[PDB]
This record gives structure tokens, C-alpha cells and sequence, in this order.
RNA sequence: UAUGCAAAUAUAAAAUUAUAGUAAUUAUAAAUUAUAUUAUAUUAUAUUUAUUCAUAUAAUUAAUAGGAUAAUAUUUGUAGUUUUUGAUACCAUGAUAAGGAUUAUAAAUUGAAAGUGUUAAUAUCAUAAUCAAAAUUUAUUAUUUAUAUUAAAUAUGUAUGUGUAGAUAAAAUAAGAAAUUAAAAAGGUAUUGUUGCCCACCAAUUUUUAUAAUAAAAAUAACGUGCAGUAAUUAAUAUAUUUAUAAAAAUAUAUUUUUUUUUUUU
């Protein structure tokens, strides 16, 4: 008598809130008060509902490549899969891997936003990629499969009002919300300014600026991720000087602040 | 006339109706509305700012005599915004050496403040002798009269609080209205960490005296980060204190509150990571935080679960 | 549409013979993608350019658990031929096999190598009616 | 007469003049529109207690 | 608007028989093309009936007059060269230029399908009489 | 085709049927039902050009969350599984098409309501939806016909046969066509009306009796044959004689409860 989609399910949080929590009655919503969503599906459930929902390209159907099935029946006639390794022999094997599937921050404009050449689009906003936790998005471990299951899924359940919400988006939220997760102020009253990878960069624009290449040193300063210490804009302004040129001067000091977190107030 | 509802913007059968403006009408304007500025709203914005200092200042306004001559040392200790990363036991070091040599309270103050907040940053122990050695003669011991350099204070003050202490319970209380009456002048940060350290160690009556001299001094409630608050309420098993802390607990906003209960919920929850030293298990103020929470915040309308059970009687 | 082949045989209509705009119609199908030309070998349903690189679906490019047949655009290759493994396109009723390899293959579709239109017609799959039809067309003896 | 357009409009424009209606009336009198519970066949379907 | 009545099921033993038509019809295709290719070819390499119209003029003119001078004594060897094909002789006479302008309005050239002839071409039915097994587009003899 | 025999509508009567006990009535006439060659109320159909007509596929529809030049919220990273069932492949009302037949020329339109897949109250079998490169049977479609002929998304290999069967298509509008015709007279056993009603035989039964192949008469709702009747597919009605699966049919007379067609000495 009962019929049920999946056997199992479980709960977003755990014991510690929970067995306390029970004693305080939640307001469900009124027509439909039980809620059963992605978050409450099951290791294998999760996994197969991922799988599906994107058309040819996705996991879930046969013949994209990802299929873990060894058979698949094609109107009474069975059909056995050719595994990959036999797959070469006539079909050369071209994988980049996983960085291929990233551009650099610098292309982001121009791709309207995004890092992530993947099937499903990935937002840099905590609550559309969201399952139990807030999504983060690793730029170095993409995969074809999504273990995190942080991209944007067209028709897996719940899906809807995701899809709605990256339709609303303000005009700048992919690259606001990649600029404001990462890259904020520490805890200490400390500047962001100081990151192992990014420093050879500012010796190189510190070093051009001191010789007196203004053009070299911006067209440097560009391809910077993440903010500059003080001693850049101190170096920029200085070789600004002797040739007088005050606009671009005023522009640099003005690029510094309240952008940056007004590194360039000195 | 369907499941899909017309859109009363687009639709001129709507627009165009008896009830609207049709368009051989004269097409002005009909009322006038300022709504901006009959009643304004303040700006709260549900993400916390982005520039803030986040910290404690330390207010440095050293005459720029020797704030050339001390400059060796002093760039080993923090300037604004920044912090070198000197080992502590050196920059004591230095100030135990010449401090002597210079003859003003003023100086020798301001630059032991900066040495208390350079080590209240790397945790260093040791540096409370400073206290006991130079200042406790002159300020906390045997009433006397002098009266400390607030950057002084502040300075010690987030250094008990950021390296776990008694001493503080000591200069706090001398901060009151009838001693120094510093209290005022305290930032938001320092009431949090305060409330943070105080909660952690674990005294209900430190937390209960420290909230008190909060509210009176009408320091801002709501803008107190709610990591501390709920770390200096959990602390608390005491009756009195947990009567008080309802009673109190009617002091904070309607969305501060939410928070506080998600705050509360999650740290003792998922981020029990997020915390140095793990949480310690105290259910009836969890609950009692849930509990407010439930009460201040809008109350929705459920009849299926209210009524699940209810049954008429011709009685 | 009459008889549903397909699942879209519910959803979509057949609005009697109707005419699309140039070279635009909703479900390419390919009756003409096997057309013989001799002189025109090359040229025809081929790459506008010998220049051009082979297409996506001559590579493997990701880490497959593997398929089950390469797509129709995908060009033979003399490794096609030579390795002597499954070479599988989804044709109807089901799939379409390479299994006896020659050099005359080679550098064209399998698009072009598989006949869509077959000569061979099952009576199981029609109608008595469209078996009848059929007759009337000369195609099928009776 | 029928109803061509409807506009809202603040209520000071047209109310019944001073001297017509009882005096003050945010003072003396306790106002509530409301709406009634029963079925009403005809008429409106908002009175002034 | 009917219901669509649903499709019957496939068949038995017709994958295999599809398998197998297609199949076969491919290594059919293979000596169709091998075939095709040679006479396309030979075609090509072999000599055709003059591609101009001698009922126009600059052509009807006689042989030992005129345009055909110009062809005897100047163009011969260029004209045998290309077996008479109608787009390189046409291309010549362009540029030999002592017709000059002339080669596409005034003169008269055989429509396309029998100026494809065989040399030493008699009766008209000898475009219908051209092998049907192979796949030139007419461009086989 | 009036030498045998042979009274018989031209009205003397009291509700229909029925041999004078059967059923509860019957009969009836003018409402209503689109085409029968009328004068030009003021102008024309008898010209032109056409006809080889095909195309659909690889399943998960369930919610909100704001960031630089803003007087300070980690709200950085906002975490409470599990009691409901229809638009589905499936029964599940509505609603807009196509379709030329008599309001005309002046300051002027040659496209109509009578409904053609997707749309709003009947629920109780199932995920069937394009994001490429794909499988002809469907009444409802204007294709290039002999000087020169495949280069960019991949783009149609088949049918030369005396402009040739039957049968079909379009047009009187910035084009060019010119004289043959059409308006007025009509019936209903039905009663939103011909997909309407009825007629006999052919079984059971019920009931009265004046028992003739096989009694008669009256109620009656099966089955099977037809198609008798409503000017009704050779008009009907009455008598007469004949004929016979069944209504009925042939002939002889009278007759309209059948519709009409009309020379005041040519
Ligand atoms: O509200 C917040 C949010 C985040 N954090 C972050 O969590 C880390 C450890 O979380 P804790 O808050 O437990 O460490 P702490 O009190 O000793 O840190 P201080 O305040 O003394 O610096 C902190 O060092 C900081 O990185 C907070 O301290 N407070
Ligand atoms: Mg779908
Ligand atoms: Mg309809
Ligand atoms: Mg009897
Ligand atoms: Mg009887
Ligand atoms: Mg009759
Ligand atoms: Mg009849
Ligand atoms: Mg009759
Ligand atoms: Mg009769
Ligand atoms: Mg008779
Ligand atoms: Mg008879
Ligand atoms: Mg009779």
C-alpha cells in the first residue's frame, strides 16, 4: 500500500542541536508540511541523481564514456560495452586532465563570469551549489563526476528554484562573490597582502617600477590575483614622478582605495 | 482563466480596464509618493563590512620626538594595519633594557601598550611581569592615586583576554564609574574578546558583571559578534546567573537573536571545528537560546500541526 | 504524428507536407549522407577543407570507463582498420559493426559508410495496411 | 453613471466638509473598517463600525 | 488530433539480417567506387567530340578558312593535349585572344550532356547508351 | 365486357375498438419543412493557365538568502530526513481554423461564428521531450527540362521517351477576357420534426368468448424477414376479380382526404 521513489533517507544536522532542538515546535509549511529534499537523499540516491539530468555529455547516460554498466539493450538486442583500454587502439587518447577544465582569472570577463568549463555551471555563491554545507568551489580537483556536487544541475529534484536564482543574479555576482570569499581582511587587522604564489610577481613589479618601466609594470600589475602590498603602489607612484604624468598616478593611488581595502592610503 | 495568472503589467485587458487608465485618458501622473522620506530605514546590511579594522586599536600618540629616536625599535612592534612577526621575547627584551633611559611616563606607557599588544598576538605568558614590575605600584597596588593611559589599559586588557587569565578580573573592575572610568571608551571588538576569553575559562559571575557594565554603558549590543556571546552565555549553570541571563536575553535585537541561536546551534554542531578550544556541554542554556528565539521572531501559521489532535465536543 | 516511432510521437504534429525555411528542418536525417560519387569522393558530405584537424569524436577525451558506439562523424582511420577492435555506430534497428576492414574506408565518415535507408525491409514492423502501401510502391512482392 | 477610470488618491481631496460631519472624530469616536462575516447578497462587503 | 497508436515491436533475427545487408552492401560500394573511379579516369585521359557548335559562327565557317586556321596551324597541339574537354577548350580559346572577345557572345558551344560524347560520336542515342552501374554524374563515357 | 344469379353509400343517427362481455379510447385540415427556366430597374462564366509531392529523437518538474568609496552583526561558511496520491505513455467538459453565391461604386475592403492537437472543477497503470549530426506510407504538396553545372555548418543517383490515359487544380482585385443566364407557385402520419415515425407476417405468454388450412378477437416490450405507408423511389384511396413468405401485387371500374400549369372560330 505504500509507494515510495527512494527507500531511505537522512538528516541535514546532527545529534547535538537535534535532540535538543526536538523539544521546540518548527513551523512546517502549511499545505505541504513534510519537506523531502536533495539535501536528505542517501550516499547512492545522491550519487545516481547527479548522474542524470544532463543530457549526452552527462554520467548517467550510456554512452557518454561514464557508464559503469557492462551491458545496455537497445530494442531486444543487447549490446556489450567496449572497454576504454580496447577503445585506444584505433581512437588516440588525448586528456589534458583536470586543468583544462579552468581558465585563469584573467579570461573571467570575457566568459562572462566563470573559471569552470564544465557540463554543469558553477556558481561562486554559497546557496545555488549548496547540499547540506555552503559550496566552495576547487578550482584544482574538477571532475566529470562532481563528487561535491556544487554545480548547477538542470534537472535533478529541487532543482527549480536554483535555476530561478541564477537566472535573478545581479550583473556582477560571479566575479563579487570569487572576489569577496576569497580575499578578505584577517582577523588580526592584517592585510591579505602577503601570499606565498603571488610574490615573485610583486618582486617583478616593484623591480620594473624601480627602473623606471611604468607600461611594463602595469601591464604586470594586470595579471595580479590577489592584493599588492603597500611597497607596489609606493614603487608605482615614485616612478610616476620624474615625468610628471599625475593622472596615472591619481589613478593608481585611486585603484588603491577603498577597492583594495586601501592598501594605497600611506 | 487558467492555471497560469495574467501578468496586470503587460496585459491591456487589464490596464486598459474600467478599473485602471485607459489609454484616451490623459496619461499624467496620479499621486505623488515620497516614501524615502517620510520614514527613512538605517542601512543594515545582511553582509558584515568589508573595511573594518577587526581588532583592538591601541591608540598611539607618541610625540614625534621619540618616535623618531625609538624607531628602531619600536618598527619591531605594531604599526597600524600591520604586524611583524619579531619573536616577543626580543622586543621585551629591548623595552627592559632602554626604557629607562628615556625620561617620560607618556613614552615609556605608550611603548609598553604596543609591547603588551605585540605579545598578546603571539600568545607569549610571560609578559604579565610587566605589569607587576613597571605599573602595578602606581595604579592597582595600595590606592594609588595615578591614573593609567587608556592605550595602556585597553592594551593589557586584550592581552588577559587573548592569553587565558585571572588578572584581569583585577583591572576591570578599577575601570568602573568610581575608579578610572574607562568603560565608556571600550570598542566593540574589546567588549567581544572580553566576553570570548571570559567565557571560555568559565565564570558566570565575571560574564554577569561584565554584561551588566555593557548594557549601562550603552556599548552596541547587536554588534557584538556572536561567537563570543555564545561562548560567554554557555558558560553559564548557575540559577541566578541563568535568571539574570533571560531577563538580559530580552536585551539584544530580533535578528541578532536568530543569529545567536544559529550561532549557538552550529558551534556546538558542524562548526565545532571553527573553536581552539571545543565547546563545553551546557543543554538548558542552548535550549533557552532556542527558546527566546522562538519567541521574538514571527510566529507563522501551521493548523495542521497545530489542531492534528483536536476533536469537537457538543459538551 | 500517426504512428508514435519515438517517444516525440505524442508531443509533435506532422502539419500536412510542409515546407522549412532553406536548409532548416527540425530533424536532420540523413537519407542522402551514402550518395556515391566518384569524381566528387572527397568533396562530398566530407571536410571543406583537407586542411582541417579530425573531429572531437576521433579522440578519447576524458578517462572513460569506455562506449558502446562512436559517433557516425567520427572518420575511419587505418587504425580503424589495422587493430582489428569493436567498431560499433548506432544505426537502426540497433547497431551497425565494422567487422570486415579495408583501405577503401579510410578518411571518410561512417557517416557516409552506412547505408540510412536500407532496401532490406522487415514485414514484422509494418502493418497490414502499410505492408499493402508498400505493395502499391512496388517494394515489397505481392 | 459608470466608472471610466480608477485612480487611488489621497482622501483629503474629496471628504465630506467640516461642517457636515460630527465633530472631531479621531477623538470622540472609535472607528474600526471591517469587513463583514456573514454572506451579503448585495450592497458592499465593507462597513465602518 | 488522434491519439498516436503505438509502433509494433521489431522483429526476430532482423538485427543480424540488418547487420548483414548493410554490411555487404558496403563491400558492394567498395568495387561500385573502384569501378566508378576508373572510368571516371579513363574519361578524363580520352579524347571528345568538338565542344563548339558549327551551326553558329565563328564556326560553321569552312575548315580550310577562318577560326579553323587559327586551330590548325596554332592551338593544334594544346587542343589534342586536353582530349577536347570542353572547359579547357574553351579556357584556350580564351586566352589565345585572336578571337578575343568573342568566345562567349557570339560563338556557340554544345549543350553540356552532349558535348561529353566519345570521340568519333555518329547517332545522338549514344547519351543514353553510356554504362548505368557507375557513379561519374554523366561524367563516364 | 350487362338473357339465369347479384337489395344496398347518397345517408334518421345516441363516445373509439370488438359477431353487441376483451382494450380505455379514437378521429381530425388551414403554424412550421430551400432549388419545378418571369420582364436585363439598368449590363458579360465559356476564356486563360495549370496536375509525377517525400522526410521527427538516447527518462528524475518541489525554498528564500543582499559585499568598495555606507558610524563596525564571521549573519566569513544562515545545515531541525521521513503522511501523502491527477494533465502522466492514461480516462479526466468548456475556448479562436478551413469553407466565394445577390446591401454595386461613391469621398469605400474580394474573406464569414457555429469550430480545426496543445487552454479552467469527472482523477486513481506506468518518469517517456529536442541541448545536435538520427528509421519513408502520410488524403490535403506549385521543383531547377539541354551554350558554359559541387569552395566552407553536411546538403540529396535518379524517371530521356510524340507536352501524350482517366480524372483533377487556380483566376474576372495594375491590369488588358464581354452577352448569356439566374429573384416570385407548392407536400409531412414528424412535432428542435427523415439518423423523424409507422406496416404486416414470424415466438412466448395474458384475457374473453359464436372454435374453419393452423379458430376468432383484444393486451404485448423478444427473434427473424423485409421495406408496405407519410404526393415516399411503378401517386395514393374505395369497390370489383385474380395472385401470395410478409407487408401486399396485377388487371377492371369510379376518385382526390395527389402536387396546376392555362386555343373564346387563327
Ligand atoms: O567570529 C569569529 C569567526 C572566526 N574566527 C576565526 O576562528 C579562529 C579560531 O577560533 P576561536 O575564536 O576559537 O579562536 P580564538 O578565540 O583564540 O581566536 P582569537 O579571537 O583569539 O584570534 C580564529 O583565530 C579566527 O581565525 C574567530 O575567532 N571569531
Ligand atoms: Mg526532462
Ligand atoms: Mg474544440
Ligand atoms: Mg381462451
Ligand atoms: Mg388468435
Ligand atoms: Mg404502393
Ligand atoms: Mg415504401
Ligand atoms: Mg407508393
Ligand atoms: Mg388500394
Ligand atoms: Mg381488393
Ligand atoms: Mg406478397
Ligand atoms: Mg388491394
Amino acid at each position: 500500500s505504500v509507494s515510495g521513489v527512494f527507500s531511505k533517507g537522512r538528516g541535514i544536522g546532527h545529534e547535538a542541536t537535534t535532540s535538543i532542538l526536538r523539544y521546540i515546535p518548527r513551523a512546517r509549511v502549511p499545505w505541504q508540511p513534510s519537506r523531502f529534499g536533495r539535501e536528505n537523499l542517501t550516499a547512492a540516491d545522491m550519487a545516481r541523481l547527479w548522474s542524470r539530468g544532463r543530457y549526452r555529455d552527462g554520467p548517467g547516460n550510456y554512452n557518454s564514456g561514464y557508464c559503469t554498466e557492462r551491458t545496455h539493450v537497445l530494442e531486444e538486442n543487447t549490446v556489450s560495452i567496449i572497454p576504454r583500454r580496447e577503445l585506444e587502439k584505433y581512437m588516440p587518447d588525448i586528456t589534458i586532465g583536470p586543468k583544462a577544465l579552468v581558465t585563469p582569472v584573467s579570461l573571467m570577463n570575457a566568459r562572462n563570469g566563470h573559471r569552470v568549463t564544465h557540463d554543469l555551471l558553477h556558481s561562486y555563491d554559497p546557496h545555488i551549489g549548496r547540499l547540506g554545507k555552503p559550496a566552495v568551489v576547487d578550482h584544482d580537483n574538477i571532475t566529470v563526476e562532481d563528487p561535491n556536487r556544487v554545480g548547477l544541475n538542470a534537472a535533478t529534484l529541487d532543482c527549480r528554484g536554483r535555476i530561478y536564482r541564477w537566472l535573478r543574479r545581479g550583473p556582477f555576482f560571479q566575479v563579487d562573490n570569487y572576489f569577496r570569499r576569497s580575499v578578505k581582511l584577517n582577523r588580526d587587522g592584517t592585510l591579505p597582502t602577503d601570499f606565498v604564489h603571488e610574490a615573485p610577481l610583486m618582486r617583478k613589479i616593484i623591480r620594473l617600477a624601480h627602473r623606471g618601466h611604468l607600461k611594463a609594470a602595469c601591464e604586470e600589475y594586470r595579471r595580479v590575483t590577489t592584493v599588492p602590498p603597500v611597497e607596489v603602489y609606493r614603487a608605482l607612484t615614485a616612478c610616476c614622478v620624474p615625468g610628471a604624468k599625475l593622472a596615472d598616478a591619481v589613478s593608481i593611488f585611486e585603484d588603491g582605495d577603498s577597492k583594495l581595502f586601501y592598501v594605497s592610503r600611506d | 482563466v487558467g492555471y497560469t495568472p495574467v501578468n496586470p503589467d503587460t496585459s491591456p485587458m487589464v490596464a486598459y480596464s474600467q478599473y485602471h487608465w485607459h489609454y484616451n485618458l490623459p496619461q499624467g501622473m496620479e499621486r505623488p509618493h515620497s516614501v524615502n522620506r517620510t520614514f527613512a530605514a538605517p542601512f543594515q546590511s545582511n553582509h558584515s563590512l568589508v573595511n573594518k579594522y577587526r581588532g583592538v586599536w591601541i591608540e598611539f600618540d607618541m610625540h614625534p620626538a621619540f618616535s623618531v629616536a625609538l624607531e628602531p625599535q619600536l618598527r619591531k612592534l605594531p604599526r597600524g594595519r600591520t604586524l611583524p612577526k619579531t619573536p616577543a621575547e626580543e622586543v621585551i627584551a629591548d623595552y627592559t633594557a632602554l626604557a629607562p633611559l628615556v625620561d617620560d611616563e607618556k613614552t615609556r606607557d605608550l611603548w609598553l601598550a604596543k609591547v603588551f599588544q605585540h605579545c598578546a598576538f603571539q600568545r607569549c605568558g610571560g609578559a604579565m611581569e610587566l605589569w607587576e614590575r613597571y605599573c602595578h605600584q602606581r595604579f592597582t597596588a595600595e590606592g594609588a592615586t595615578a591614573k593609567p593611559p587608556l592605550s595602556l589599559v585597553k592594551s593589557v586588557l586584550f592581552y588577559c583576554n587573548k592569553t587565558d587569565n585571572s588578572g584581569w578580573r583585577a583591572l576591570f573592575d578599577r575601570c568602573l564609574k568610581d575608579g578610572w572610568n574607562y568603560t565608556p571608551l571600550f570598542d566593540t571588538a574589546q567588549w567581544s574578546f572580553m566576553l570570548k576569553s571570559i567565557g571560555r575559562m568559565g565564570d558566570e559571575d565575571g560574564v554577569r558583571a561584565v554584561l551588566e557594565e555593557m548594557l549601562d554603558v550603552q556599548a552596541d549590543l547587536d554588534r557584538v559578534e556572536a561567537r563570543s556571546v555564545v561562548i560567554a552565555l554557555n558558560a553559564v549553570t548557575n540559577a541566578d546567573v541563568y535568571e539574570f541571563v533571560k531577563k538580559y536575553l530580552f536585551n539584544f535585537g530580533e535578528r541578532k537573536v536568530k543569529f545567536l541561536r544559529t550561532t549557538y546551534s552550529d558551534l556546538r554542531g558542524h562548526g565545532a571545528g571553527k573553536l581552539r578550544i571545543p565547546l563545553k556541554e551546557n543543554d538548558n542554556m542552548y535550549y533557552h537560546v532556542c527558546w527566546h528565539s522562538s519567541i521574538r521572531s514571527p510566529r507563522q501559521f501551521s493548523p495542521r500541526q497545530l489542531y492534528f489532535d483536536y476533536t469537537p465536543s457538543t459538551l | 504524428l500517426k504512428i508514435a516511432k519515438s517517444a516525440f510521437g505524442f508531443y509533435l504534429a506532422r502539419r500536412g507536407q510542409r515546407k522549412y525555411p532553406f536548409l532548416r528542418r527540425p530533424h536532420i536525417k540523413n537519407t542522402h549522407s551514402m550518395n556515391p560519387s566518384a569524381p566528387y569522393f572527397w568533396s562530398f558530405m566530407t571536410a571543406k577543407s583537407q586542411m582541417a584537424f579530425l573531429p572531437e569524436e576521433n579522440y578519447i577525451t576524458g578517462d572513460w570507463t569506455g562506449k558502446f558506439f562512436v559517433s557516425k562523424r567520427q572518420v575511419y582511420t587505418l587504425q580503424h582498420a589495422t587493430s582489428g577492435a569493436k567498431v560499433r555506430v548506432k544505426s537502426f534497428p540497433s547497431i551497425f559493426e565494422f567487422n570486415s576492414p579495408s583501405r577503401w574506408n579510410i578518411g571518410k565518415e561512417m557517416n557516409t559508410l552506412t547505408k540510412p535507408r536500407m532496401d532490406l525491409i522487415d514485414e514484422q514492423m509494418l502493418t497490414k495496411k502499410q505492408r499493402l502501401d508498400y505493395v502499391r510502391a512496388g517494394l515489397l512482392p505481392k | 453613471q459608470g466608472a471610466v477610470a480608477t485612480a487611488e488618491i489621497p482622501a483629503f481631496f474629496n471628504e465630506r466638509p467640516a461642517w457636515e460631519r460630527p465633530p472631531l472624530e479621531e477623538t470622540l469616536y472609535v472607528t474600526t473598517n471591517k469587513e463583514r462575516y456573514d454572506d451579503v447578497r448585495g450592497g458592499d462587503i465593507y462597513y465602518d463600525d | 488530433w488522434a491519439k498516436p497508436k503505438k509502433r509494433p515491436k521489431v522483429g526476430q533475427g532482423f538485427h543480424e539480417k540488418a547487420q548483414k545487408w548493410r554490411e555487404e552492401y558496403l563491400l558492394d560500394r567498395h568495387r561500385a567506387l573502384a569501378d566508378s573511379l576508373r572510368a571516371y579516369v579513363e574519361f578524363s585521359t580520352s579524347k571528345r567530340v568538338e565542344p563548339w557548335d558549327a551551326r553558329f559562327k565563328p564556326f560553321d565557317r569552312i575548315e580550310k578558312d577562318g577560326v579553323y586556321v587559327l586551330m590548325r596551324y596554332m592551338m593544334e597541339e594544346k587542343l589534342q593535349l586536353c582530349n577536347y574537354h570542353h572547359r579547357p577548350v574553351k579556357r584556350l580559346f580564351c586566352n589565345i585572344g585572336l578571337m578575343g572577345p568573342q568566345i562567349t557572345t557570339k560563338a556557340r558551344w554544345k549543350p553540356y550532356r552532349f558535348a561529353t560524347n566519345p570521340a568519333g560520336t555518329s547517332k545522338a542515342e549514344r547519351m543514353y547508351q553510356r554504362d548505368k552501374t557507375v557513379y561519374t554524374h554523366g561524367h563516364n563515357d
